[PDB]
RNA sequence: GGUAUGAGUAGCGAAAGAAGGGUGAGAAUCCCUUCCACCGAAUAUCUAAGGUUUCCUGAGGAAGGCUCGUCCGCUCAGGGUUAGUCGGGACCUAAGCCGAGGCCGAUAGGCGUAGGCGAUGGACAACAGGUAGAGAUUCCUGUACCAGUGCUAAUUGUUUAACCGAUGGGGUGACACAGAAGGAUAGGGAAUCGCACGAAUGGAAAUGUGCGUCCAAGCAGUGAGUGUGAGAAGUAGGCAAAUCCGCUUCUCGCGAAGCAUGAGCUGUGAUGGGGAACGGAAGUUCCUGAUUUCACGCUGUCAAGAAAAGCCUCUAGGAAGAGUAGUACUGCCCGUACCGCAAACCGACACAGGUAGAUGAGGAGAGAAUCCUAAGGUGAGCGAGAGAACUCUCGUUAAGGAACUCGGCAAAAUGACCCCGUAACUUCGGGAGAAGGGGUGCUCUAUUAGGGUGCAAGCCCGAGAGAGCCGCAGUGAAUAGGCCCAGGCGACUGUUUAGCAAAAACACAGGUCUCUGCAAAACCGUAAGGUGACGUAUAGGGGCUGACGCCUGCCCGG
């Protein structure tokens, strides 16, 4: 039994866009990933 | 009564249990049940702040009447019920007006008996009067500390308090602990010992039965590492290598009085214990 | 409008095989409800629609030398006209 | 970054293949056939997660596939997923999360009320056939149901209250665990009936062989049963009100009716559908019988077992339109392909690992064990020889039998059922399957004796005895304890160093000390707010000890 046990919902609830937007530090992450020009935030 | 189990297994060997002879029904009053979720000693932070709690049997809360508001209405004791939330049994009271409430079942409160609350109430067991109206030497329970707040002071199984005297607008009560303090005279109490007094004799008998009652194991300080507890570490078993035994959080934990030194209620405590 | 709701007919071996069963297959707007399709088809073809079945096709992944991407998501409607209605042509 | 060396070396990832035919430039490796072999409480059939086109068809064989390759989960084109009823949303709430105002806080923010969101739960109407390159309770045929809508027709109200009816009241919804006996049905067997055959090598026209031997929801009836005393007065409560609930009294009182529920059955559904044979016969009886259902119904236990919507009812309110019948219309969004104990998921791999749930046949059997098989699935992506050392995995072994070795480590032995028999000790439960002995096949007297089902016919379970019979051996295979004596430690079942320690360590019931009078102490947090506890000294926190039995001495100088 390996460390990554996938779940569509858990993925989005922990790491998803709305969760990132729900906190100041999550918004910092989005700002940082935009500044670096990532294709994919969240 | 207590029932001693035969030692058919090593788990039942010394185990004892209530016979639940006092209990008259197994079906609680549906209207007086509230949901109750386990907290397992966790805070609103979700952090474990009290050790050794978690994972008992699911329970419903029965809304008890510790206030005893219904003055001058006769209440007929309908049933003596098991309550998982407290050591005492409870009693469903059918009031003449058709209201049902649960009270703490006092020692000697039988189905059929008619309880009364207020100023006209007699000094019979399950009756509730203001302390100004309760004679001296009487045995009371479910004592309130603030008028109208509801009893909080002697509610556990077999507990009793005794009225000693009257000083101004207060009354000298001798609490179950043997403490003597001054309760406000407009506070009401119920007559008689609380009942289910055999409760303390019970022998849980096996680890599992503590787990059913929602108690997780206690690890002694002296079998932890130094980073976990002041009694931690030492090669082999160690004595308490401290000047005093310590709580997990420092702080002496044998004979060290933790009542706040400049405490507002001190003027009301007449004798300590 | 109705001709924004119906995009184009679907001409395949499957879609052609049910042109005799009075069942016409269209590519419709991806936001269009099957009710919107039922009234759209009635406004364009002067037919009487019995039922509209609809399915969402997600885009298919296609590579063209290093560059990979998705074809368009489609909404396909199969419109069954009543037994007394006129027929659509194709 | 490139390229050597090791080297044509290690390896090619558990397993049964064979030949014939075909295809093709080319075949151990693709296709077909036949035989063989493997799984079968799975290596089968579903379904959820997860993946995300891997699915289907045609074309391809550079690379990928540990070989090959005409093939492919690979490459290239085209395609493919149909829902009022299935699952989710337009319904409900749990944990939890958020949170208008609010409380707290250098900033940031933290907390939290109303109110929301949030299934893993609650509610909620569709079945059987057909069809097929790729979907199907979704398409088609047949037959339904739920919710609405108009349209015709009577019927009855149209301001004294038909009808609706709360965002409020009440009831239900609504729940644990264990156990036992039943009813029923799935399923599994025989016979019966139908159709076919009549035979290779000695025999059989027959107790002969093979294949088959029936069907929905809905509707209308019933029905094992399971629960339940009805009715009338009165009314300090249910924030107002209440004809509803709750409470009280009085009459009737009963074990039966009624009233709720209720698996299943019968009929219809069906002049339909399916069915052994270019197409169409039989559908019966009996035995067995649930891990399903009636149903957490009943009984018992203590550890005392969600909520909310929904539904029913009550009034407060609102009210001229309402229901009943017929008829024809209306019913949105999301998912639906395919894999799914796997080559498609998690493991960098086409990886001996991991992956929740439903179903899971027969013989012998207690069994889902075991062995062999059914349905169904599979022959596992390198092969051909050889039959050296050595290594691994196995079988056997003279005589001896622990002499081996740190140590009987390993292996051997024991093993099922039946009968006899069973010690010390003991907390009187145990020890105990103690130990130690004996037995086990087949045939006949056997429609068994007697049992179960049963109106009967019949069909199932059949003992002991006797007589025989055969082998070296009869749970003839497979699968099923080795035992005893004496100590230490730990009472016990549990727990532990994921990946070198499972223990005497931890825990434990019990004991004792101590704190704690409730805005409790203790704990988290700067605080608010919390846990403690919706507890209240028979309770809660902390320390030490560790079942039970007998005990636990002297010292308060530090
Ligand atoms: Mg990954
Ligand atoms: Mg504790
Ligand atoms: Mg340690
Ligand atoms: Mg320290
Ligand atoms: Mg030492
Ligand atoms: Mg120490
Ligand atoms: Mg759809
Ligand atoms: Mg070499
Ligand atoms: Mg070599
Ligand atoms: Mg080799
Ligand atoms: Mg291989
Ligand atoms: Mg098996
Ligand atoms: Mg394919
Ligand atoms: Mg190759
Ligand atoms: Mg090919
Ligand atoms: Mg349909
Ligand atoms: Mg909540
Ligand atoms: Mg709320
Ligand atoms: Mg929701
Ligand atoms: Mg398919
Ligand atoms: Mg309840
Ligand atoms: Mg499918
Ligand atoms: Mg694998
Ligand atoms: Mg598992
Ligand atoms: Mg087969
Ligand atoms: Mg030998
Ligand atoms: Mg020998
Ligand atoms: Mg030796
Ligand atoms: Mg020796
Ligand atoms: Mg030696
Ligand atoms: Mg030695
Ligand atoms: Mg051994
Ligand atoms: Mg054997
Ligand atoms: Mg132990
Ligand atoms: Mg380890
Ligand atoms: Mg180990
Ligand atoms: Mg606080
Ligand atoms: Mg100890
Ligand atoms: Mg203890």
């Amino acid at each position: 039994k390996r460390t990554y046990q996938p779940s569509k919902r858990k993925r989005k609830k922990v790491h998803g866009f709305r969760t990132r937007m729900s906190t100041k530090n999550g918004r910092r992450v989005l700002a940082s990933r935009r500044r670096k020009g990532r294709k994919v935030l969240s | 009564a207590i029932k001693k189990y035969k030692p058919t297994t090593n788990g039942r060997r010394h185990m004892t249990s209530s016979d639940f002879a006092e209990i008259t029904t197994s079906t609680p009053e549906k209207s007086l049940l509230r949901p109750l979720k386990k907290k397992a000693g966790r805070n609103n932070q979700g952090k474990l702040t009290v050790r050794h709690h978690g994972g008992g049997h699911k329970r419903q809360y029965r809304v008890i009447d510790f206030k005893r508001n219904k003055d001058g209405i006769p209440g007929r004791v309908a049933t003596i019920e098991y309550d998982p939330n407290r050591s005492a049994n409870i009693a469903l009271i059918n009031y003449a007006d058709g209201e049902k409430r649960y009270i703490i079942a006092a020692k000697g409160l039988e189905v059929g008996q008619t309880i009364y609350s207020g100023a006209e109430a007699d000094i019979k067991v399950g009756n509730a009067l203001e302390l100004k109206d309760i004679p001296v030497g009487t045995v009371i329970h479910n004592i309130e500390m603030k008028p109208g707040k509801g009893g909080q002071l002697v509610r556990s199984a077999g507990t009793s308090a005794q009225v000693l005297g009257k000083e101004g607008k207060y009354v000298l009560i001798r609490l179950n602990s043997g403490e003597v303090r001054m309760i406000l005279a407009t506070c009401r109490a119920t007559i008689g010992q609380v009942g289910n007094e055999q409760h303390e004799l019970i022998n849980i008998g096996k680890a599992g039965r503590s787990r059913w009652m929602g108690k997780r194991p206690t690890v002694r300080g002296s079998v932890m590492n130094p980073n976990d507890h002041p009694h931690g570490g030492g090669e082999g078993k160690a004595p308490i290598g401290r000047k005093s035994p310590m709580s997990p959080w420092g702080k002496p934990t044998l004979g060290y009085k933790t009542r706040k030194k400049n405490n507002n209620s001190d003027k009301f405590i007449v004798r300590r214990r | 409008d109705a001709r924004d709701i119906i995009k184009r007919p679907v001409v395949t071996e499957e879609s052609t095989s049910i042109l005799d069963d009075k069942k016409y297959t269209f590519e419709v707007d991806t936001r269009a409800t099957k009710t919107q399709v039922k009234y759209a088809v009635e406004e364009i073809f002067d037919v009487k629609v019995a039922k509209v079945n609809v399915m969402n096709y997600k885009g298919k992944l296609k590579r063209m030398g290093r560059y990979a991407g998705y074809t368009n998501k489609r909404r396909k409607a199969i419109v069954t006209v009543t037994a007394d209605s006129k027929e659509i042509q194709f």
